[PDB]
RNA sequence: CACGGCGCGUCGCGGCGCGCGCGAGCGAGCGCACGGGGUCGGCGGCGAUGUCGGCUACCCACCCGACCCGUCUUGAAACACGGACCAAGGAGUCUAACACGUGCGCGAGUCGGGGGCUCGCACGAAAGCCGCCGUGGCGCAAUGAAGGUGAAGGCCGGCGUCGCCGGCCGAGGUGGGAUCCCGAGGCCUUCCAGUCCGCCGAGGGCGCACCACCGGCCCGUCUCGCCCGCCGCGCCGG
RNA sequence: UAGUAGCUGGUUCCCUCCAAAGUUUCCCUCAGGAUAGCUGGCGCUCUCGCCCGCAGUUUUAUCCGGUAAAGCGAAU
RNA sequence: AGCCGGGCGUGGAAUGCGAGUGCCUAGUGGGCCACUUUUGGUAAGCAGAACUGGCGCUGCGGGAUGAACCGAACGCCGGGU
RNA sequence: CCCAUACCCGGCCGUCGCUGGCAGUCGGCAGAGCGAGAAAGAGAGUGGCGCGGACGCUACGCCGCGACGAGUAGGAGGGCCGCUGCGGUGAGCCUUGAAGCCUAGGGCGCGG
RNA sequence: AUCUAAUUAGUGACGCGCAUGAAUGGAUGAACGAGAUUCCCACUGUCCCUACCUACUAUCCAGCGAAACCACAGCCAAGG
RNA sequence: CCGUGGAGCAGAAGGGCAAAAGCUCGCUUGAUCUUGAUUUUCAGUACGAAUACAGACCGUGAAAGCGGGGCCUCACGAUC
RNA sequence: ACCCACUAAUAGGGAACGUGAGCUGGGUUUAGACCGUCGUGAGACAGGUUAGUUUUACCCUACUGAUGAUGUGUUGUUGC
């Protein structure tokens, strides 16, 4: 019942919640794990960089973001002709490459 | 903790601060919002006036990143620049302008609300408001659209 | 329980006094109220129009607001256990002025013109209204008729 | 047997900060000493406002400091302040004041110091103006608080500008019923 | 008789009142007490195996008082209900949300909660750091169903019967307002000239926060009416 | 599934201070709620050691009324 | 009618008393009794109202006994009335 | 003439108020006051032997005056009241005897 | 009307039937009924009006041994 | 000729009304468009009802004026 | 309530409308049935009819009886 004065609320416990609830007690051994699987690609991939292949620079598709830059997911197969980069070898010497992205401008 | 609650302080009475007359039942007035209109109205509509009804248009696929657009006013339009830029600019005597771009420190409208220190201003931006616009050009600069 | 009509119980009192029934005398329309006097309600049931609601009849209030035909007056009323000073507009004929502030006002003039006056003097004089002071000391002279004697009448029926 | 009533025997007001710090706690044995030892109703005033709690003690800005010592009789004096100076960006002129006060932003000491003011602290006040001579005592705006919209009398009420507790601002958040003439009511 | 010096005595009404000087407003001791709450600088007995002290607590006697608790109830000792007795257990907790009050840090900003870097690892699953990891949240702008719009102005010189450019000044006004400023006068002693410093104080200022009221500005809507702009002079825009 | 119960029963230490209501309005409302009222807590703004206000009171003025009484040689 | 500026304090009845203001808020929403006024009822320790005070929430002296009557309301004690 | 927890006088506890007082323990480097009907300086200046003196002040402390003290439902404060475990600390205690339990013993606190 | 000294009972008639009635069956009826009623004969302790006798208990003892229930308990009159 | 209302004003009752609020004629549609304020029950919330205004278009009258329904007190309805 | 008979008279009442751990259970008042009226129906009837489990005392007191206690030194007899 409402008390004098308050907000209105909508709590979205009527289903049976403390059946499915996810305790994060778990983080730091996740994070020391994440880690130590890092540092072991990283030590067995010998010379190779740790973070992966190169990427692409790409504009934020939205009027909110499209001032920004990010990175993307792979360099288009135009870029890699005009480049003079063959798109098997591009993969096997470093460069991440996808198919999908066009390139209007 | 529990050594301050008043619970510690409510041990041996009966009643547990809750009355004798009326108990502390289960849900005397019924669970959540209920009875909002039949014997919570009173209270609903001297405390949450329009809650009930409809009013306005159905917008299906709301995207907020289209109608995203930050506002600036004309009182933190100096602020956006370093202090150094404003003074040089002020003891500048070729009458040359500094050039304010919102859009690079992240805001997209210009709404003209404070004063402005008098020294001509090249504020772009991508929407403007009438009254900033003659404030500008009061206090003597340009006004850049950019899109 | 009751009815909340608005002229409930109102047959007395809004009713016109004894043989004064008839045209309202034109001396009540032909007086002029300003913003700021203080003024009594006394609903008249000759005319409908702007009659004040019956628990404002016999109220005194101040005047606020003045239009072509009625008054807008602020009148305190006692709601329960608190006092609303709320703002009513009666027509003209319900409404008169309270002669309650003019003895004070006159007072007023007065007292001030006997302070501007005696003020070169340097003579003292009083101003605030004591209470009835008890009665002096005094002589009451017999004429040389001693007073008569009273005595209980004996009882007798009437009926 | 007395006729009296004991509701209103006991009276509410501070005797002393809440707060456990102890540098406050020396501030107030300070002021305590300086205000039954010292006529001045100023260093009462202090030590009342020392007593205070934070709501009480509202943070005054610059500008609003500025504009208080601008106005004409008060030159040179030193502007008191028992709650936080902050910072106001929306002012470039900044001249020469004498401020003490608990405490004062970085930005606003800097802004202060490089126009040339010095900064003082309650405790170099009492040894610079004991009873507190050539002192304009301010205080920051206390209905500041976004709070005080939602005091006074309810909403859905009429003649009553007060915000209401709504989770979420939106056209279809209570706006329909007691808000439109369309649709019911209008308060 | 709570009268007591000498003067100059009008400081005066006819002397009394009542003023001006008299090393300049300094006589000292002892003593008694109906005097800002009790002292005696007064005494007398009984003390080693039968006596001294021990509020309370152990038992007993007497006088007065005294109905069994808990609970619902207008009303309980009730011919209302629960209770043979004892031990142990036994009931406003935790999470989320919101509101308000309080304490702390920073402050027009604030916050690493997620991730990462730190030779992973007793404690340590902690702690530290990131700053071009502040994405992001809350706050800094509101209003409208929406298209959308989006938060002062006040004075002089240039064509009052100014079109309209400059010179400026700058975010209202009234009332009440803790504090602060000023300050007519006023705070002592041989006199007299004459200061310093500090306190007092008529009136008068500047007026915090806050309240009330009057204006002003922004968005929606209504009424009235005229003017202005152009890349596209229009069912345009202001 | 520890189903719901506006309905019974119970609801564990001490001292100190303050201290009620069974009334208004709405409810398929009448063994219950919401809302005013009555309570407590937390404060804050001033005040005195010329003056401000306030009052379950009186006084002086000034209005308001249709009960007790009375009347039917006055209206019904 | 609103604005400005100026002049008037014997603070213009008695009595008493510091006042104003803001948040958050529990319990309660079965009542009963008495003088007076009063409706229904033959009447009732009945049913229903108005004002005030009580009981409930309250012990104490008295009415032998007693929720309400008369007196008087309460920290632990000595004396007096 | 008798007596209530009422009234008067006195003692003691506590609460509230005075938003009362005290940093002045200013000592042979000193001079012991700010109770006294009257808003404010024991004001500063310039000219005509014996080496001595109690307590205090955990200022969250100590001290002084007045008034007051019923209480269910309920609200708040203080507990050097109590139980269990954790971080500190007591150069703590303890087989020359810990915990627990029993007691016609001695005491403290209004009470826990 | 009969039954009895006496009959709210029973039986036989009367029918204006609160509200009888025809396979929601009406009327009758031999035989039968641990079915429901009234009267008569016989018989009797049902009664007037109680008494006596027998067996097993109850009673006392040896052995063995619970349960219900229990605020505290247990003499009355009146008052409130 | 007398006639203070002893009639009538739609309805219950009460109040009010005489060159009128009654009766008879003439002309009309203020029973129209619109923003606010206030009163009545009240929590001082809605609905309903009502009161003074203000801004336009009108009606009527020679005009002053009066009129945004019925002389007043009742004849009515949220969200979706 | 009425009647028959006797009698001296066949007066009226209370005690939780005395008295169910005293009886009985004919009546009311469960569940089975039947009829009449009512209801579309399940069903209803202060209408009629028939059949329908009546538990426990060893506690306290009261009461009826039975030992005994109490003082006179112990006992006994006779007594008031
Ligand atoms: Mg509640
Ligand atoms: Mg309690
Ligand atoms: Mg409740
Ligand atoms: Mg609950
Ligand atoms: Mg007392
Ligand atoms: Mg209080
Ligand atoms: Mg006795
Ligand atoms: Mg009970
Ligand atoms: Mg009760
Ligand atoms: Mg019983
Ligand atoms: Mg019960
Ligand atoms: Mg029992
Ligand atoms: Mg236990
Ligand atoms: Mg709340
Ligand atoms: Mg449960
Ligand atoms: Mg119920
Ligand atoms: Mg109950
Ligand atoms: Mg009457
Ligand atoms: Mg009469
Ligand atoms: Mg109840
Ligand atoms: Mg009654
Ligand atoms: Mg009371
Ligand atoms: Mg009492
Ligand atoms: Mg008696
Ligand atoms: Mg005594
Ligand atoms: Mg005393
Ligand atoms: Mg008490
Ligand atoms: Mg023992
Ligand atoms: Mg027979
Ligand atoms: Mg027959
Ligand atoms: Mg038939
Ligand atoms: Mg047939
Ligand atoms: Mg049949
Ligand atoms: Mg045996
Ligand atoms: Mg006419
Ligand atoms: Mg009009
Ligand atoms: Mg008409
Ligand atoms: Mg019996
Ligand atoms: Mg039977
Ligand atoms: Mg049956
Ligand atoms: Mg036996």
């Amino acid at each position: 019942a409402p008390s004098r004065n308050g907000m209105i609320l909508k709590p979205h416990f009527h289903k049976d919640w403390q059946r499915r609830v996810a305790t994060w007690f778990n983080q730091p051994a996740r994070k020391i794990r994440r880690r130590k699987a890092r540092q072991a690609r990283a030590r067995r991939i010998a010379p190779r960089p740790a973070a992966g292949p190169i990427r692409p620079i790409v504009r934020c598709p939205t009027v909110r973001y499209h001032t920004k830059v990010r990175a993307g997911r792979g360099f288009s197969l135009e870029e890699l002709r005009v480049a003079g980069i063959h798109k098997k070898v591009a993969r096997t010497i470093g460069i991440s490459v996808d198919p999908r992205r066009r390139n209007k401008s | 903790p529990s050594r301050l609650r008043k619970t510690r302080k409510l041990r041996g009475h009966v009643s547990h601060g809750h009355g004798r007359i009326g108990k502390h039942r289960k849900h005397p007035g019924g669970r959540g919002n209920a009875g909002g209109m039949h014997h919570h109205r009173i209270n609903f509509d001297k405390y949450h006036p329009g809650y009930f009804g409809k009013v306005g248009m159905r917008h299906y696929h709301l995207k907020r990143n289209q109608s995203f657009c930050p506002t600036v006013n004309l009182d933190k339009l100096w602020t956006l620049v370093s202090e150094q830029t404003r003074v040089n600019a002020a003891k500048n005597k070729t009458g040359a302008a500094p050039i304010i771009d919102v859009v690079r420190s992240g805001y997209y409208k210009v709404l003209g609300k404070g004063k402005l220190p008098k020294q001509p201003v090249i504020v772009k931006a991508k929407f403007f408001s009438r009254r900033a616009e003659e404030k500008i050009k009061g206090v003597g600069g340009a006004c850049v659209l950019v899109a | 329980t009751n009815t909340k009509g608005k002229r409930r119980g109102t047959r007395y009192m809004f009713s016109r006094p004894f043989r004064k029934h008839g045209v309202v005398p034109l001396a009540t329309y032909m007086r002029i109220y300003k913003k700021g006097d203080i003024v009594d309600i006394k609903g008249m049931g000759t005319v409908q129009k702007g009659m004040p609601h019956k628990c404002y009849h016999g109220k005194t209030g101040r005047v606020y607001n003045v239009t072509q035909h009625a008054v807008g007056i602020v009148v305190n009323k006692q709601v329960k256990g608190k006092i609303l000073a709320k703002r009513i507009n009666v027509r003209i004929e319900h409404i008169k002025h309270s002669k309650s502030r003019d003895s004070f006002l006159k007072r007023v003039k007065e007292n001030d013109q006997k302070k501007k006056e005696a003020k070169e003097k340097g003579t003292w004089v009083q101003l605030k209204r004591q209470p009835a002071p008890p009665r002096e000391a005094h002589f009451v002279r017999t004429n040389g008729k001693e007073p008569e004697l009273l005595e209980p009448i004996p009882y007798e029926f009437m009926a | 047997g007395v006729d009296i009533r004991h509701n209103k025997d006991r009276k509410v007001r501070r005797k002393e900060p809440k707060s456990q710090d102890i540098y406050l706690r020396l501030l107030v044995k300070l002021y305590r000493f300086l205000a039954r030892r010292t006529n001045s109703t100023f260093n009462q005033v202090v030590l009342k406002r020392l007593f205070m709690s934070r709501t009480n003690r509202p943070p005054l800005s610059l500008s609003r400091m500025i504009r208080k010592m601008k106005l004409p009789g008060r030159e040179n004096k030193t502007a008191v302040v028992v709650g936080t100076v902050t910072d106001d960006v929306r002012v470039q002129e900044v001249p020469k004041l004498k401020v003490c006060a608990l405490r004062v932003t970085s930005r606003a000491r800097s802004r202060i110091l490089k126009a040339g003011g010095k900064i003082l602290t309650f405790d170099q006040l009492a040894l610079d103006s004991p009873k507190g001579r050539g002192t304009v005592l301010l205080s920051g705006p206390r209905k500041g608080r976004e709070v005080y919209r939602h005091f006074g009398k309810a909403p859905g009420t009429p003649h009553s500008h007060t915000k209401p507790y709504v989770r979420s601002k939106g056209r279809k958040f209570e706006r329909a019923r007691g808000r439109r003439a369309s649709r019911g009511y209008k308060n």
